[PDB]
């Protein structure tokens, strides 16, 4: 079949600040097929209550799928988005940036 | 401003034990308002909008009578079209549909549409015209005749052009307070040091609807795309949409570059720059 | 609302 590796996006629903609870995003777009494993890492740990949008799709009939949790930002913790899929040959991990 | 109703479905087959994953989502514009997911307990079409939510046990009884009943197709055609191919039995494959109609401002029909695809490629989509398929292939080719031997076409056409433009507009009243409603982009501007000689400035859009959007750099008031990136458009979360662009510029000079927002929602376009 | 039809393939 057809393969399309999947983009990731990871950032937060509103601009982070310490303290103040916000949600953290892992957006995955773009792949085929749409069996994918997308985990929130907190500190290299994987977060356990993660929940994901309804499967859909683009015009050019790729997937897409938003992940996120609720979490309150700090100084010290961090997080990532951990994706693995047919067309990845080990899971992607992709930190978030408080700006990138 | 236009508007579209668009039903997106996904079935993947499970060749391991049982029946094909099925999703089914419903928007309106950028709001999703209803789906179905046969891995959920309910095997309910299930409201996603408070706006959905004023249709009754009638509605709910009717939405999910008929998404089952593309569920099913959908099953079927898995099996056709692995015959149709020469497939084996044991791998998965995917079907995906999807198709709605758009309005004018004037909330007039402009645009119906519905397209199928097998494994991520077409297979057979309707023509703009709604009165005749295009099939990528040979196997297509065989639906596609026996879609026409049953005027699929015409019959589709009857739903894209009535049915479905008369759901959009009871939906849009329905929803006016949020559906109607545009939300500009809330804007900003951060200021990233690589190193001693460049920095990058980004161009935030944030917590708008609908998506669509545009962002846009100029260096002394022409456009620049040397050195820039723009993300795809991605969802907030919260029901509105986030993007943002950002260009290296030489250090010092931050004040030449000037980013240019581009929204519905917005009386004229946006001008943000560093200084 | 969805297609009243499904014509399968």
């Amino acid at each position: 079949m057809i393969q399309r590796t999947p983009k990731i996006q990871v950032y937060s629903r509103h601009p982070a600040e310490n303290g103040k609870s916000n949600f953290l995003n892992c957006y995955v777009s773009g792949f085929h097929p749409s069996d994918i494993e997308v985990d929130l890492l907190k500190n290299g740990e994987r977060i356990e209550k993660v929940e994901h949008s309804d499967l859909s799709f683009s015009k050019d009939w790729s997937f897409y799928l938003l992940y996120y949790t609720e979490f309150t930002p700090t100084e010290k913790d961090e997080y990532a988005c951990r994706v693995n899929h047919v067309t990845l040959s080990q899971p992607k991990i992709v930190k978030w940036d408080r700006d990138m | 401003g236009s508007h579209s109703m668009r039903y997106f479905f996904t079935s993947v087959s499970r060749p391991g034990r049982g029946e094909p994953r099925f999703i089914a989502v419903g928007y309106v514009d950028d709001t999703q308002f209803v789906r179905f997911d046969s891995d959920a307990a309910s095997q309910r079409m299930e409201p996603r909008a408070p706006w959905i939510e004023q249709e009754g046990p009638e509605y709910w009884d009717g939405e999910t009578r008929k998404v089952k009943a593309h569920s099913q197709t959908h099953r079927v055609d898995l099996g056709t079209l692995r015959g149709y191919y020469n497939q084996s039995e044991a791998g998965s494959h995917t079907v995906q549909r999807m198709y709605g109609c758009d309005v004018g401002s004037d909330w007039r029909f402009l645009r119906g549409y519905h397209q199928y695809a097998y494994d991520g490629k077409d297979y057979i989509a309707l023509k703009e015209d709604l009165r005749s398929w295009t099939a990528a292939d040979m196997a297509a080719q065989t639906t596609k005749h026996k879609w026409e031997a049953a005027h699929v076409a015409e019959q589709l056409r009857a739903y894209l052009e009535g049915t479905c433009v008369e759901w959009l507009r009871r939906y849009l009243e329905n929803g006016k307070e949020t559906l109607q409603r545009t939300d500009a982009p809330k804007t900003h501007m951060t200021h990233h040091a690589v190193s001693d000689h460049e920095a990058t400035l980004r161009c935030w859009a944030l917590s708008f609807y609908p998506a669509e959007i545009t962002l846009t750099w100029q260096r002394d008031g022409e456009d620049q795309t040397q050195d820039t990136e723009l993300v795809e458009t991605r969802p907030a979360g919260d029901g509105t949409f986030q993007k943002w662009v950002a260009v290296v510029v030489p250090s010092g000079q931050e004040q030449r570059y000037t980013c240019h927002v581009q929204h519905e929602g917005l009386p004229k376009p946006l001008t943000l720059r560093w200084e | 609302g969805v297609w009243i039809r499904t014509p399968t393939a």
